[PDB]
């Protein structure tokens, strides 16, 4: 289970 | 059947102004700027009071430069002509518009009872007959919305303004898209997200009935069907799907909200090709009277108490300055 | 004292450089770290492992990166500190940059993080002090981070963090207006225009902290204009199993007010050194790492890269270069 929420994912820096 | 003769009027009219949009229909001077009703991070809401009609309304100024330095150039655009374009009795009206060298401005009708997130968590729940009062006006909304082929996608208590009449009326459409088909985007609250979206399966309309099963849950009980403190753990529980009612719920409630809270788009109510039917006629809406409720000839369980910003917060008071200078002219030309 | 010294010596680096101590064709370039992307290699003749930064000429340009990335690299290869990863060679194969550093081979904290959920106070509390020396340090040196955040602190073998990316960090006597960081982590300051310094840093530790112990940060939401909404309103809400000397030290490090953000006033850091959640806290002991770490990442053998995910690997080959002259 993979969920793409910013709760699970690393969040990657404001680009 | 009158219902679906008046959403063609309806369709066909959200239609005219959705092709030829309405712009500067007002301008700054015209009102009297009482007070700040809230802040955010590219603009304010302001109340204030048309001078010549003496009415008061809530007036957004968007900051155009900060609205581009954070990228939400056509969330914005969208927005407008999306509330430009709209008329319903359970949605905030929209009554004028227009720009300056620096802002964007959005009057709105002021509704002064403020959000049913802070009068359901101030009183704990909702009788059965007080929740499905304001559950039928949502699924109104979403009829005449969903007739438009527009998703709502942001059903959530803080978003449900009530009126001084004691009707719902709904409030941000930052997240609303115009979708014939299905569409992609993480954007709702995680208590109200359908299962589909958390799946990054694709998704549509359907949406919005799952959320409005999670908002009468919510109503009805002081709390949503799927609650956690920790984020990732509220994504878990939806997918998983086991739903728990409180001893209290009528075999109607727990019967509509199976059929409202389904993982089977094959058989969520809202989706099927009954339609809105299925859930106006269901055993729980017995007592309901709908062409009442769309006149608001229906009594109220609650009414809230010329301003002021009783039920609201004080904020630091800025001058709203104006640029000798046209900033972001062309990127917002279509406002 | 110490400042004095290492204001010193970080002056004497900052202006008297090293570049292009190394090649390629000195490493095999064994898997993929993170993700630009970094690379596990292993140095031919030393045969020690190291970790390779490559930054991709082009991309760095057309995506307006130039004075960031000359400025890590500027940077990093200028500080020295304990709980910074050490820039150890660099250099630039004539179609992208090249930073090798120190391999670290525990993981980022955000996977054990994520992994276990979230850590106890004392465990958060350990990191936690490494980082307000850290920031200490570096605000000495008129250096302002803006790029805090679990990805980016990685755990070494003894379970000390080691800061990488500082793709963001600037020297500032003063003032600046850049809107770089991650959502999660901004402080209203920076969303919101009016300029800000380096007690952006500080209120980041409040969000990095409250993480730590709770599990997920402060202000949330799956769109980062949300977050920002949620920044500015300012509000927080704590969990329950928080202890009180920890729910106070967040409300003075989330102040939207600078005028009583904790490290933004007049005893500095002292504010947050002295306060009652770092009680137990040895300053002198864990800056000399003489403190057993709660937590050890498991590392079997030299090139182990179990502590990382995995990554697809693409190959790194050779055909904008006169915009790095001095890279
Ligand atoms: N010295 C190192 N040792 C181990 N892994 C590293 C190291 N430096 C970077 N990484 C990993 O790969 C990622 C790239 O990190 P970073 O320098 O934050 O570059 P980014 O391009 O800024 N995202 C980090 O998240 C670490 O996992
Ligand atoms: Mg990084
Ligand atoms: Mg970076």
């Amino acid at each position: 289970v993979q969920y793409l929420t910013r709760s699970a994912i690393r969040r990657a820096s404001t680009i | 059947e009158s219902v679906k003769e008046f959403l063609a009027k309806a369709k066909e009219d959200f239609l005219k102004k959705w092709e030829t949009p309405s712009q500067n229909t007002a301008q700054l001077d015209q009102f009297d700027r009482i007070k700040t009703l809230g802040t955010g991070s590219f603009g304010r809401v302001m109340l204030v009071k048309h001078k010549e009609s003496g009415n008061h309304y809530a007036m957004k100024i968007l900051d155009k430069q900060k609205v581009v330095k954070l990228k939400q150039i056509e969330h914005t655009l969208n927005e407008k002509r999306i509330l430009q374009a709209v008329n319903f009795p359970f949605l905030v009206k929209l009554e004028f518009s227009f720009k300056d060298n620096s802002n964007l401005y959005m009057v709105m009708e002021y509704v002064a009872g403020g959000e049913m997130f802070s009068h359901l968590r101030r009183i704990g729940r909702f009788s059965e007959p007080h929740a499905r009062f304001y559950a039928a006006q949502i699924v109104l909304t979403f009829e005449y919305l969903h007739s438009l082929d527009l998703i709502y996608r942001d059903l959530k208590p803080e978003n449900l303004l009530i009126d001084q009449q004691g009707y719902i009326q709904v409030t941000d459409f930052g997240f609303a898209k115009r979708v014939k088909g299905r569409t992609w985007t993480l954007c709702g609250t995680p208590e109200y997200l359908a299962p589909e979206i958390i799946l990054s399966k694709g998704y549509n309309k359907a949406v919005d009935w799952w959320a409005l099963g999670v908002l009468i849950y919510e109503m009805a009980a002081g709390y949503p069907p799927f609650f956690a403190d920790q984020p990732i753990q509220i994504y878990e529980k939806i997918v998983s799907g086991k739903v728990r009612f409180p001893s209290h719920f009528s075999s109607d409630l727990k019967d509509l909200l199976r059929n409202l809270l389904q993982v089977d788009l094959t058989k969520r109510f809202g989706n099927l090709k009954n339609g809105v039917n299925d859930i106006k006629n269901h055993k729980w809406f017995a007592t309901t009277d709908w062409i009442a409720i769309y006149q608001r000839k229906v009594e109220a369980p609650f009414i809230p108490k010329p301003g002021d910003t009783s039920n609201f917060d004080d904020y630091e008071e800025e001058e709203i300055r104006v640029s000798i200078n046209e900033k972001c002219g062309k990127e917002f030309t279509e406002f």
